[PDB]
């Protein structure tokens, strides 16, 4: 149920020590890269730290050489705590906006302020409700309900006796009834009461009484971002725009006297801030109009760090026609720095193998994994990390139990690695449309 | 009733061993891409799948498509397959990675039981009970009812809020229409006036209908095949309830817009909760981008963050294109027109040409699907235009010789029909040179070059 | 077979037939499984830029001196700039005053909708009664830039004998009506609704600006008509008296069979 | 107190003969361009301005910005400061001939002092007096008090749902009104009512404080255009009936000028003149510079500092002329140009030393030199972006203060730009399966 394995789906952090920032070879996922790791693991130490602005990180280095997995695990090494906000540089040429403003609420998402306020509640079965209406009406009535240790009989007021056939209270249900405002989240219906509910399905969850006292407190902590104050404080019932996207050009006052706010929420103790991490995927498909705003967004007190991920070599730029290194312009390389991987060597191409094939629950002999590591010497970790869930089900036709040479042998038949489609489209021109010719036959 | 061009295709035709055998159930040869596309299918219906590519390979003519319908209909109908093609999410609303988002969540699919909680009765007493009003300019306000329901087996005198009170004047509901107040919205069908107050002599062409039997007080489950992208619209611009926004929300022109990803997580954490009480079963399906190489680098950027989801349909991509320029940057040239690094996250499939026999075969099913019988040096002479000129030009070659030969009173089609409709309706090739020749200069009987 | 399409919010489930009986009472329940979690000190405190409360001390004056000092329709800031070249000379002429400006410059495009619902056109019966040769083409000097206001063929359209051009203003309802569009069955439907998303905020001061914003009973009682009572004391009075909803000025639907639901009955 | 990039920027550091001062208030060195942005502040100060054009010359990795951002911290809290970049120009709602003029908008200000008499307390009672105008005894924990209302105060308390013993919060001046909850004395009346109980406040029931307060011109021009936040309730539908930016005509802004005049003809307002901080004015096309070329001869306009680093480049928007600083010369002969130079090696080391008592990462005198080794041979950005990561591993290795060690570690760990091109070029050699694609 919605935890279908992905392609990142064996990454449980970054893996290395937070003592001494040792990246030990092998643990949570993250296996052979060392130096990348370590400068990840710095990264990640100054930014729970918070006594930084927003810098930038950038995690050059060829294809499948384990960027996005280093992203991941920092993604998971932090919790729901941090804001973590990932940005695939395409979200960003929008229709609904500009594009520069699509940019600057990308980086108020990842600035949380957190706030700790208490509630006051109240568990319990209900006994029984009684309810004067009456020509009558909702004025008076009692309640009796109970936990396994207290018991209570409440009278209610009108705007209670409203709430209470708004959610049509049984005698028997397991509410919690919000003091401060009033609202009745029905828990679950108690066990011994079974015989007195007939309105239900023939499957149907019961729960067990509520255990301790029956009026406490509750020290929530909420975590809201600035971009969720600016949405909010942009129309009438405006929050419905973060959720539908129907937000437009916000007037940066708004953003300006919230960013004053924040100051004087921290000033007085009653708020914290949190300084998140801004993940732009991809970040060679920005044009030189994104770059002269993230040299100037990037200087605030309020910025989150980012950190983002390039491919390409010597290319060009976006909107320009000039190139320079790693698609992004001096300026801006100026203040990114840049931390390089390398490629996998064979023993560590084996044991990634093995770690996504212990995710998947898939038997393999090790003659058949011998065959996948050369089989990803020459063609990539993603074509061998496909073979194995094409070779489990191809073992899985003639009802065997592990998978053999038998059966990567014909995975590595059926589906082309995109060398050989390469090679198939050098060696079959005529007919494949190039630009111009169609041939048949 | 309509032979449409992809007809005869009823499946990929594979053994128990997952072996393809050749000429059965539509196809012809190509045992290589039916076996593949046999294993994309039983990795479809095994859920251990949250973003996998499958590239469909091959030259215009060769049957990229056909293998999309088999797989279409090998999968079944409770699974949900979503064509489009390359060039259908350039929209002028959204950004069109907001159609892509839209095409994946489209295809998942969802199983859902549900309790609706009807009120089914024919209206007996309707009276409002106002409430105090002070000064405040919009002056009275109706606030309580005392509507008392009539069905076949006990009454009921029930009292009401003022939103379900809008709802049931905004459906005119005067006393003896019976109705069924849906306590899950709030809505309120009338359904007409009950059989008590029947008379013949009537002219508001009223649909006259008994009184519904059982309890006034039903509660019945029913079965749904919602998509998660049916919940991304449903709780984007709201259609549900009594209140303001979700009534002047439904009166408005509707626009496609951008559901966030905060929506898109939402909505993940509310089918979870629906998964763990034991109601909803989770269904994944297929995107089937024909024409991949319409869409521009901006798009294979951002199937990776879409293909990275712990929850992601399986992607089919079709290119017909060899070495060629993507369409974003047009300084790097690569396969297919898929970016280098995009392409090793697909499993590509070869699609190879045909055979001057697999043709004949081909023409033979076609024939025999379309209505069309015919000689076996007609079939030979179609194979002869198959190998000569192209495969889906000798296929249409077909419907013109049948009307001709209904011309000439005959049944099945003979040599003469074929060499007369292919003199009346040309192929590409022979009106290009028709075009070279003749369209020597321009002027009066010239083409405009 | 009874149907109606998916419904995504979490409604109330009544426990048992056997226990209300006969007297029960209808609530609505309908919320958003998704929701919204706001603090008590955004949604309601100090974290609005709207919410005039201690902590937000800006919200007064700049509501006072952005809406009624220094405002340019305001009619003290109107009468002063009325007599020239100057930037309200105009509004002589346009049939307003100060106060019809100074109501039409604050008000939603809904209220404004509603104050324009209660007006009796008059300049389309200029050119009924008024159209002599001898009678220059008289308009009320103070309303006499509305010049698309008094010449239009439609209300002279709308008072010939024969409808020969009453039958060209109007015949796409025509079409839309003869080729049986309202009749024919609704064949689509959305797969699931939702209630809009509200916030779970634990103040009382957020279900009051709940239940004054989402539902906000001077839209409904202008949008669904006036109270039976209020009918009884306006037409059994000793003079007339106008209404604030003059008319329901709900919109007639265009399907007769299926109006503003998504139920289906079997037929 | 978090570091950002200009933290230890305070003030400009000058003289009282305006004369910069080396290694003052953060800066170090940069004479004649402190001396210059000194002149510039006196000048926005003398309030004898209607529309200037600063540029600031100089290379990336010069102290272009650190001038803003010293002017801005010289100006005070005062006198309003817009930074806006090129870039935030385009929308997709208005033309950027009018983003433009909302700059130059929010660039002016207009500050109103305000005696704001609060009113906390409990309502006593709720008397009619007329049939009109109401009384209500505001009880405190200090004493109750009577106050009359206007008849149209009531219908804003009214609406409010206030009935017998409800908290509020009446602004006397703006008529503002808050209920604040249900007073505790009444708390347990019933057993499960839902209100929330606050006790009543300990203070005065008058409590009589004044305000500076600050608005900006853009703002009267939103608020005088189109409704906005009070009584807006429509745009909760959100596709065409939203607050979408809508183009200000000149006609609504030459009556605003006249009403604001008025009100400050009676004593009751004051007007300071802003700064417009336009930072990589490059990204300016010349659709933008034929029109401030108007806007700035307009007698309210405020000062515009532009900022550009490039050199002969190409103008955006007219490929076929070439400019100095990406500025053309039909608007470049506007500018006051000020130049900006580059930093000698005896000069880098106390940006090293400034930037490291900033952030609090103390070091020995061995590894301020390695820093400035690397200041003077890669660059200016890079060297300070080592000081914080290098701590990270000084107190992790049991240390206190950062060595030649830590940052002979951080060097490999954190490789710049340069280096990065090195490895690009040379060691990603051929375009393969394991190599880059270009
Ligand atoms: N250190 C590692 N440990 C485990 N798996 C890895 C590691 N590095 C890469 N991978 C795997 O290799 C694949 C490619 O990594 P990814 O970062 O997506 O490549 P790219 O950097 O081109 O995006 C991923 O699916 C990931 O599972
Ligand atoms: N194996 C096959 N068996 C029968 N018909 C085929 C086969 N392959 C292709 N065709 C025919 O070719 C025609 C076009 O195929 P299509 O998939 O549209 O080509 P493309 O791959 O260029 O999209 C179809 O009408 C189909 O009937
Ligand atoms: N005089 C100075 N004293 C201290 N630091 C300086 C000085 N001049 C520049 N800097 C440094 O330069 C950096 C800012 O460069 P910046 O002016 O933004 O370049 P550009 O304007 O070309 O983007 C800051 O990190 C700041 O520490």
């Amino acid at each position: 149920g919605l935890n279908l394995i992905a392609a990142h789906s064996h990454i449980r952090g970054l893996g290395v020590d937070a003592d001494t920032l040792e990246p030990r070879p092998s643990s949570q996922g993250l296996v052979g890269q060392e130096k990348a790791r370590k400068a990840a693991a710095v990264v990640l130490e100054m930014i729970k730290q918070g006594k930084i602005a927003g810098r930038a990180v950038l995690i050059a280095g060829p294809p499948s050489t384990g960027k996005t997995a280093i992203a991941m695990g920092m993604a998971q090494s932090l919790g729901q705590d941090v804001p973590f906000t990932t940005l695939a540089a395409s979200e960003i040429f929008s229709l609904e906006m500009s594009k520069t403003e699509a940019l600057t609420q990308a980086f108020r998402k990842s600035i949380g302020v957190r706030i700790k306020e208490e509630s006051e509640i109240m568990e319990g079965e209900v006994v029984e409700i009684q309810i004067d209406r009456s020509t009558g009406g909702a004025k008076q009535g009692k309640l009796t309900i109970k936990t396994t240790d207290m018991e209570a009989i409440y009278d209610m007021g009108s705007k209670m006796i409203d709430a209470m056939t708004k959610e049509r209270v049984m005698a028997g249900d397991i509410i919690s009834i919000d003091k401060s405002s009033g609202k009745i989240t029905k828990l679950g219906r108690s066990y011994a009461r079974s015989r007195d509910y007939d309105a239900m399905g023939v499957d149907t969850k019961f729960l067990q009484c509520p255990e301790g006292e029956l009026q406490k407190r509750k020290e929530v902590v909420h975590t809201v971002s600035l971009h969720e104050i600016d949405v909010i404080n942009s129309r009438t019932q405006g929050f419905l725009a973060l959720f539908s996207g129907d937000t437009g050009e916000i007037r940066s006052e708004i953003r300006d006297q919230i960013n004053t706010k924040v100051a004087e929420w921290k000033e007085e103790g009653k708020a914290e801030i949190v300084p998140g991490v801004l993940f732009i995927d991809e970040v060679h498909m920005l044009d030189i109009e994104c770059f002269s705003y993230i040299n100037r967004a990037l200087e605030s007190d309020l910025a989150p760090i980012v950190i983002m991920a390039s491919n390409r070599g010597v290319s060009r730029i976006r909107g320009t026609d000039y190139k320079s290194p790693h698609g992004l312009p001096l300026d801006f390389l100026d203040r990114v720095v840049i931390i390089n991987t390398h490629p996998y060597t064979p023993d560590e191409l084996r044991q990634i193998l093995s770690i996504r094939a212990q995710e998947e629950e898939v038997d393999l002999t090790p003659d058949a994994l011998a065959l996948l590591t050369k089989i990803g010497q020459e063609a990539g970790l993603r074509y061998a990390s496909n073979l194995i869930t094409t070779s489990q089900l191809i073992a899985a036709k003639r009802r065997a139990k592990q998978v053999g040479v038998e059966d990567v042998q014909r995975s590595f038949k059926l589906f082309y690695d995109p060398a050989r489609s390469v090679r198939f489209v050098q060696e079959s021109e005529k007919r494949l449309i190039g630009n111009d010719g169609v041939v048949d036959f | 009733h309509r032979t449409a061009a992809h007809t005869h295709i009823k499946g990929l035709g594979l053994n128990s061993s997952g072996i393809a055998e050749k000429q059965a159930a539509g196809f012809v040869g190509q045992c290589a891409a039916r076996e593949a596309c046999g294993v994309v299918v039983d990795l479809i219906k095994a859920h251990k799948m949250a973003g996998r590519g499958v590239l469909l390979a091959g030259g215009p003519g060769t049957g990229k498509t056909a293998l999309a319908l088999a797989i279409s209909q090998e999968l079944g109908t409770k699974i949900p397959f979503c064509p489009i093609t390359g060039s259908e999410i350039y929209s002028t609303e959204v950004k069109k990675t907001e159609v892509l988002m839209e095409n994946f969540r489209r295809a998942i699919g969802l199983r859902v039981r549900e309790t609706k909680d009807v009120y089914e009765g024919e209206v007996t007493e309707m009276t409002p009970e106002e409430a105090e009003n002070p000064l405040g300019g919009y002056g009275k306000t109706i606030s309580t009812l005392l509507i008392g329901l009539k069905s076949a087996r006990g009454q009921k005198k029930l009292r009401l809020d003022p939103s379900i009170y809008e709802a049931i004047q905004k459906e005119r509901v005067q006393v003896g229409d019976v109705i069924y107040i849906e306590t899950n919205t709030g809505a309120c069908k009338r359904v007409g006036r009950s059989d008590a107050y029947a008379t013949e002599f009537d002219l508001e062409a009223e649909e006259y209908v008994p009184i519904p039997k059982g309890e006034v007080h039903k509660k019945k489950e029913i079965v749904q095949d919602v998509t998660l992208h049916d919940l991304d619209v449903a709780n984007a611009r709201p259609q549900g309830g009594q209140d303001i926004i979700s009534m002047m929300g439904q009166l408005m022109k509707p626009k496609m817009t951008e559901i966030t990803d905060k929506l898109r997580m939402e909505i993940n954490k509310v089918v979870q909760k629906y998964i763990n009480q034991g109601v909803a079963e989770l269904i994944p399906g297929v995107l089937f981008i024909d024409e991949a190489h319409m869409l521009d680098i901006e798009c294979f950027t951002y199937l990776n963050k879409a293909l990275e989801s712990p929850i992601a349909p399986i992607v089919v991509l079709a290119s017909n294109r060899g070495i060629a320029t993507i369409r974003g940057a047009d300084d790097l040239k690569a396969a297919h027109g898929i970016p280098p690094d995009f392409l090793q996250r697909l499993l590509i499939i070869p699609t190879h040409p045909y055979e001057p026999d697999e043709i004949r075969r081909i023409v033979r099913i076609r024939a025999q699907t379309e209505g069309v019988q015919l000689t076996d040096a007609a079939v030979d002479r179609v194979a002869e235009h198959g190998v000569r000129i192209s495969l889906r030009y000798c296929l249409q070659l077909l419907a013109p010789a049948s009307i001709l030969a209904r011309v000439n009173g005959r049944t099945q089609v003979d040599v003469q029909d074929i060499a007369e409709a292919e003199e009346l309706f040309l192929d590409a090739r022979r009106s290009a040179n028709i075009l070279t020749s003749t369209g020597e200069s321009g002027g009066l009987h010239g083409f405009i070059s | 077979d009874t149907s109606s399409p998916f419904f995504c919010g979490h409604f109330a489930e009544t426990g048992s037939f056997l226990r209300e009986g006969t007297n029960v009472a209808l609530g609505y329940s309908t919320r958003s499984l998704v929701e919204y979690r706001l603090p008590r000190l955004i949604w309601c405190d100090g974290g609005r830029l709207d919410k005039p409360g201690p902590g937000n001390l800006v919200a007064g004056f700049r509501s006072k001196y952005l809406n009624h000092m220094m405002n340019i329709w305001t009619p003290e800031n109107i009468r002063s700039s009325l007599e020239g070249i100057e930037n309200f000379t105009w509004l002589r002429f346009v049939d307003t005053s100060l106060q019809e400006a100074y109501r039409a410059s604050h008000t939603d495009v809904f209220a404004r909708a509603v104050d324009l619902a209660s007006k009796q056109n008059r300049l389309g019966h200029m050119q009924i009664v008024y159209d002599e040769p001898e009678d220059k083409k008289w308009t009320p000097v103070h309303a006499l830039f509305q010049i698309c206001e008094r010449e239009n063929p439609k209300a002279v359209a709308e008072i010939t004998t024969e409808g020969v051009l009453r039958d060209l203003m109007n015949i796409a309802r025509v079409k839309y009506r003869e080729l049986g569009l309202c009749r024919l069955e609704k064949a689509a439907r959305p797969r699931a609704s939702a209630p809009p998303i509200e916030v779970v905020c634990d103040s009382r001061s957020a279900v009051i600006e709940r239940e004054n914003i989402m539902f906000h009973p001077a839209m409904r009682k202008a949008l669904f008509g006036p109270t039976p009572s209020e009918i009884k004391e306006a037409s059994f009075g000793p003079r007339p008296v106008t209404l604030y909803p003059p008319r329901a000025l709900l919109p007639a639907p265009d399907h007769d069979k299926q109006r503003f639901t998504n139920i289906t009955v079997p037929s």
